[PDB]
């Protein structure tokens, strides 16, 4: 029944500070050490400090000092992690984690997680995708069938959402992860797989949301002259 | 500060077999008072936090089945699954809290062995719509293929491309363990109207002689 | 360099708490 509870994603702009908290419950807050980790995404964990919530004294990672500071509120048994001067290179994953206090010793092992919190560090505005086709043809065949999709492209911040003839389509669809292009603005393709012979008698149309700049595209995707 | 050395970075395993994974230290671990090994295993799966299944080199974490298993001493550790399940399937990092830094390895990442799978190539043109704003983008869609190890080569008028193209690849998939890949080129309107022949070669495993897609600009 | 801050006010702590 041990929790840590993490607070939510920060969209935070370059220079500025962001403090993320770690809320513990079904245990004494202060018998255990809580430990914080940055994962960027993609790579290896990095160990970031400790804190003794007790004592109220950390111990921290040579790389973070001066940018991470730990503090811990016994009242309301939370666990805070302030950074400064934010970058892009801060744009990660932030795990907090709780580690044993066995014999006074802080050497552990670290036996219960957070969910993580997600920081995104960017000077981009909220912007709407721009959603165009990638035509099939019956001329163009791969594999026994054809292919089509949509590129939603130049958005700001994740997510959007990409469905298929609103949902019916299901098989053979491929929405791939996006890429952040270096205006800062965000792009991605969803593609599907489907028949060359029904090109003319069925219909394609991909359902872009981006809910963050309120944005409802439905492009149909046919086949060019 | 200690380094963590995890080989292989990915591992494709097959269900039902016995998969090891290795973790190298560039200190020792071993505490001579206790003679305990100051070594943990974690199971991270895709998008979610990372789950303690050994510590102290062997020592089982409470409610991790018993078909994982800790190995080693000092600076070579290995973490075994005698019998590898479908929920398996996952990161796997070692981390020492023997000396201050902790630092983690890179991990290892489990995947579905199947057999080769060739990939479907096709390109796609920009869409007018999107050349009244300015910029062209060509697309290279990699369909339904195994392995994950794929090259894809931009070709403009024969020209080789660098620099201009991102690239996207999928999650393996739960149904028939492929994998697919998706690459942009980026041009200027002025640059894309500069050529006419656009094309990506694609070398890949199941191939013998890399597939090429190509199209003029301005033909159907 | 067992002689370390945060070690010794760990080990003290514990020993005042418990």
């Amino acid at each position: 029944q041990v929790q840590l509870q993490q607070s939510g994603t920060d969209l935070v702009r370059p220079g500025t500070s962001v403090k993320v908290s770690c809320k513990a419950s079904g245990y004494a807050f202060t018998t255990y050490f809580i430990e914080w980790v940055k994962q960027r995404p993609g790579q290896g964990l990095e160990w970031i400090g400790v804190i003794n919530p007790g004592s109220g004294i950390p111990n921290y990672n040579e790389m973070f000092k001066g940018k991470a500071t730990l503090t811990a509120d016994k009242s309301s048994s939370t666990a805070y992690l302030h950074l400064s001067s934010l970058t892009s290179d801060d744009s990660a994953v932030y795990f907090c984690a709780r580690a044993p206090y066995y014999y006074g010793s802080s050497y552990y092992y670290f036996d219960v997680w957070g969910a993580g919190t997600t920081v995104t560090v960017s000077s981009a505005s909220t912007k709407g995708p721009s959603v165009f086709p990638l035509a099939p043809s019956s001329k163009s065949t791969s594999g026994g069938t054809a292919a089509l999709g949509c590129l939603v492209k130049d958005y700001f911040p994740e997510p959007v959402t990409v469905s298929w003839n609103s949902g019916a389509l299901t098989s053979g669809v491929h929405t791939f992860p996006a890429v952040l292009q270096s205006s800062g603005l965000y792009s991605l393709s969803s593609v599907v797989t489907v028949p060359s012979s029904s090109l003319g008698t069925q219909t394609y149309i991909c359902n872009v949301n981006h809910k963050p700049s309120n944005t409802k595209v439905d492009k149909k995707v046919e086949p060019k002259s | 500060d200690i380094v963590m050395s995890q080989s292989p970075s990915s591992l494709a395993v097959s269900v039902g077999e016995k998969v090891t994974m290795s973790c190298k230290s560039s200190q020792s671990l071993l505490y001579s008072s206790n003679q305990k090994n100051y070594l943990a295993w974690y199971q991270q799966k895709p998008g979610q936090s990372p789950k303690l299944l050994i510590y102290w080199a062997s020592t089982r974490d409470s409610g991790v089945p018993d078909r994982f298993t800790g190995s080693g001493s000092g600076t070579d550790f290995t973490l075994t699954i005698s019998s590898v399940k479908a929920e398996d399937l996952a990161v796997y990092c070692c981390q020492q809290y023997y000396n201050y830094p902790f630092t983690f390895g890179a991990g290892t990442k489990l995947e579905i062995k199947r057999t080769v799978a060739a990939p479907s190539v096709f390109i796609f043109p920009p869409s007018d719509e999107q050349l009244k704003s300015g910029t062209a983008s060509v697309v290279c869609l990699l369909n339904n293929f195994y392995p994950r190890e794929a090259k894809v080569q931009w070709k403009v008028d024969n020209a080789l491309q660098s620099g201009n193209s991102q690239e996207s690849v999928t999650e393996q998939d739960s149904k028939d363990s492929t994998y697919s890949l998706s690459s942009t080129l980026t041009l200027s309107k002025a640059d894309y109207e500069k050529h006419k022949v656009y094309a990506c070669e694609v070398t890949h495993q199941g191939l013998s002689s890399p597939v090429t897609k190509s199209f003029n600009r301005g033909e159907c | 360099s067992l002689w370390n801050w945060f070690n010794i006010t760990n080990w003290l702590w514990y020993i005042k708490k418990k």
